[PDB]
């Protein structure tokens, strides 16, 4: 009695691979699937070893290993689209390493997954990924500002948003972390009683000068 | 306002209480003659009314005193609500 | 002016007719009863019971709902020159 | 087998039913009449559906409507709840109306019910209106929204599409396929 | 087979026949006189006819209209009342009206109740109006609006064409195969 | 065996069930009918299940709704009574319709009763919102907070967002394997 | 075996045996039905567990609620006992939302009543609350304070964060292992 054929009728909606652990492991799209799928083990369907897993779990107990043997390392994500070879993508700019670092580090990542024949690690720039990122919202013509630091970006969209917008903007943010993660960006949504939207001005003798971004802000009585 | 709504209310509250206990004896009394007067027939109708006087005028000498005291403890609260202003 | 009195008057009126039909009712197995004399030991008792106890809605009625107010002089009142 | 319920009526059954199936929990549903309907399920089973059981607050309760509260058997009304009668059916049957709109699978709709002031002597405040609503999957959400608040701001006398919420969703994945029985 | 639905008026078990067919569940009706129809599917189908069921909420309620708030047994009527009876039974002639224009197949109309406020002491409001309607396929929808409103405007003492809402469909495919009985 | 509870309605019983059985302590659920139900483990667990009981104050009570205070069977409604059970049923309304949002579990809301003054000869006070929810495992929470402060700023007469407090939680672990039997 | 106590309740009975245990005596609960539950021990653990019921005070007492103190079946009805019944209903529905937070088992919650007068001709003081509440074993209390404050703060009409304390406490260690038998 195979595993496969407890999943269910459908077949291509979970995925079956052996482990070097002598484990079976099935690949879950979502978390539905997911509970769908540990409801057979847990019920006891089964009589040898298994384990459900994805995408973001791995994500998650990856960066938990990495906080301890590597604190200081700067990466983006771990894509699982072939669950036989994921892809690393690391920094360009903020990493100094060795190639028979990186070679090291490959290594020890295949230890930690014993479902993956090996790890492909692949250098990406951040000066992409933040223009990915203001493209995005100029397509969407979203209010917004952006500070940047030595480490990270952030964008902050505040103020009495329409209904459109705010529909708009939360899809683009749901995807764009989907491809990059949340180590880099940060994208802020806030409501404000304040029709300028996060814009603000002084008026002098010369007329309109335009203020520098700040916590406090004046609310609208118009 | 509070004020006037709670002194309008109590002059009623008092009225019922003062006014209470006389209409209950007067009730009490009509209906104890009414009653008797089917139980062996005689058709007088002053009789009532010779009780009556005798029950009310014995139960305003009992109450003569409380009635001087609540009156007075209400004028002196309601003057002072009328003029203790700051 | 008649209209509003007395649809704010009738829950009085009611309570004390039934007390009236009730004691006539009553003196028909007693018919040496004075339902009447008694009648009038009651009914002063009753009004101040039920009209304490409907009592303070009447700040608000009146106050708003009845007061005139300056947008009806329209109505009452045009130019004939 | 364990009995989870008991005395249920038909539109509770149904919904626990759908809860369970979604979990992979193969459930059974009995009809004793007079007694209602029982729900059962198989021992391997039984924690899950316990626990998926209070995670959801099964089983549901009726829906609240504000009518309920304002009988018009009452002896009096005061011009309260008349007002407040009149706004919660308008609140219904504008709910009945979107759901005929091409796409629309379920809403919701609320109002102000500025009721709770009989306004005596003031005057009227502005209506505020909120709505959500699902949709099948497919379809321009962005550009449906519009619709939507041409339709409802000519409804009242005064409204402003500043005040209008309007929320939509899509439906969920299909749930299609049945559940594996317990070896 | 596995029982869904009892006690079902007509007029919901023929809507709920019609989603289920929709969705290739073949399904089948039962009379029971005093108790109701009864809808039955095979087993294979259970499982969908329940999610189904679910995410349409059927089966469907029944049709709300102002008037029922307001019953004219009562010996006592408000003027709010009779207004509210009067605005109730002018929308439902009209949707009676519009059905009649050539190609529509339903139509809902909604009117602005200013009565929410009794206009004492103070000036009326003017009217909004706002209508739903479904035409058959090859309508051409942008010119039927102008027809629809010139008809609307007039219904009233004062209504200006900014303040007529009004929202066009068309019907769906028709479904004309019976769906397939499970192997 | 040893009895824990007794005379327990169906859903007072199920809560005990699900607590106990989250600390691995198998439980047993008896129907003595107009008796209610009966809770019974097994002895080398009584110990545990006592203590339990006690920490979590089990068994829970009904839940409490501010209309059970002012019936609406009273002889008269002081304007006060009307306008709590008018907020009362608000509340719940919009309860009912959190839980409908896409992911949302379960929910609560409250809203600031200014009635405890009548209002009458002052300047009514601003609307106050609180609200808590629970959420399916992987939601962004920060960014869902938006959808919902928007939902509710419309829904009354004078509302700001600096007035409304949303408090989200995840869903805890799921308990799926059943507990282990005493040797 | 000596008698302790006779006629308990059930939440009595529960609340002794928890207690005795916890000081290893070995307690027996026995039901005589319409008589109630009897607790019964050995003669070596007597002698302790009359002093532990004195020092507890056992049995407890039923729990106060001011709404009891008004029943809502009066024929007449004060502003003041009105007032009254209100708050003493909002405080128990913030306790139980509390309860439903991550991780919170129980909670209380304290009103200021200004209630015991009409503050008359006065501008009404504003409102206080105190709230206690037991967390399970390793939360951030320091960082879950500021959460219950942001509540409890929208939930009325003029707060201060100044006006509002809250006491946070962790749970005790679990008893788990049984006592051991008198000798
Ligand atoms: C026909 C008698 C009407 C009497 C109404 C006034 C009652 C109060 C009389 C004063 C107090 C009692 N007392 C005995 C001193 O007269
Ligand atoms: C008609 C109301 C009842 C009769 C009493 C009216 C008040 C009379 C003055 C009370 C004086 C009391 N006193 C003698 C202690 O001063």
């Amino acid at each position: 009695a195979e595993l496969d054929s407890l999943l269910g009728q459908e077949k291509e909606r979970f995925q079956v691979l052996p482990g070097r652990d002598k484990m079976l492991y099935v690949a879950a799209q979502n978390e539905r699937d997911t509970l769908w799928a540990r409801q057979v083990l847990a019920r006891g369907d089964y009589d040898k070893n298994a384990r459900v897993i994805n995408e973001n779990e791995e994500n998650k107990r990856i960066s938990i290993w990495l906080d301890t043997y590597y604190p200081q390392l700067a990466y983006y994500r771990i894509h699982f689209d072939e669950p036989r070879k994921p892809v690393f993508w690391l920094s360009r700019q903020r990493n100094t390493m060795s190639k028979k670092e990186l070679e090291v580090l490959s290594q020890k990542l295949r230890a930690l997954m014993p479902y993956a024949d090996s790890v492909n690690i692949t250098l990406m720039d951040d000066v992409t990924a933040a223009g990915q990122a203001e493209a995005g919202l100029k397509q969407q013509a979203l209010p917004y500002s952006r500070r940047n630091h030595k480490g990270g970006v952030t964008f902050v969209i505040q103020g009495a948003l329409d209904d459109v917008e705010i529909l708009r903007a939360r899809q683009f943010v749901d995807s764009y972390y989907r491809t990059w993660g949340g180590r880099y960006v940060q994208f802020a949504i806030e409501l404000k009683d304040d029709w300028l939207k996060g814009r603000s001005f002084q008026y002098g003798a010369e007329g309109y000068i335009k203020m520098s971004p700040g916590h406090w802000y004046f609310p609208s009585p118009l | 306002m509070d004020d006037l709504v709670f002194a309008g209310n109590k002059a009623l509250y008092l009225v019922l209480i003062l006014s209470g206990w006389p209409t209950i004896v007067a009730t009490i009394i009509g209906l104890l003659v009414g009653l008797f007067q089917t139980v062996t027939q005689l058709q007088e109708q002053t009789l009532p009314f010779g009780i009556k006087l005798l029950g009310v005028c014995l139960c305003l000498f009992l109450l003569s005193g409380w009635y001087g005291e609540v009156l007075l403890s209400y004028g002196r609260q309601v003057i002072f609500l009328a003029l203790a202003k700051g | 002016v008649a209209q509003n009195a007395l649809v704010l008057a009738s829950p009085v009126v009611l309570v004390l007719l039934l007390s009236e039909v009730f004691l006539g009712l009553l003196s028909r197995f007693a018919p040496q009863m004075n339902a009447f004399a008694i009648s009038l030991t009651v009914k002063s008792g009753i009004a101040v019971l039920i009209m304490l106890l409907y009592f303070s809605p009447v700040l608000p009625d009146n106050v708003l709902r009845l007061s005139f107010q300056a947008t009806g002089l329209s109505s009452w009142f045009y130019e004939r020159g | 087998d364990k009995d989870l319920l008991k005395g249920l009526d038909q539109e509770q059954a149904n919904e626990v039913i759908a809860v369970l199936q979604m979990h992979n929990i193969e459930a059974n549903k009995i009809d004793s009449g007079k007694l209602g309907y029982s729900i059962t399920v198989a021992e391997p089973d039984f924690t899950a559906a316990v626990y998926w059981i209070k995670t959801y607050q099964l089983p549901p309760r009726p829906r609240v409507e504000i009518a309920q509260m304002f009988p018009a058997d009452s002896l009096v009304s005061s011009p309260r709840a008349e007002k407040a009668r009149l706004y919660s059916a308008i609140e219904q049957r504008l709910e009945q109306s979107l759901q005929t709109m091409e796409g629309v699978l379920s809403a919701r709709v609320h109002i102000s019910y500025d009721i709770d002031a009989g306004e005596n002597g003031r005057p009227p405040k502005p209506v505020h209106l909120s709505a959500l609503a699902v949709y099948e999957r497919g379809s321009p959400l962005a550009h449906q929204i519009s619709d939507i608040k041409r339709f409802l701001k000519n409804s009242f006398a005064d409204v402003d599409y500043d005040n209008i919420s309007v929320v939509l969703s899509e439906r969920s994945d299909a749930q299609l396929q049945a559940p594996g029985t317990p070896v």
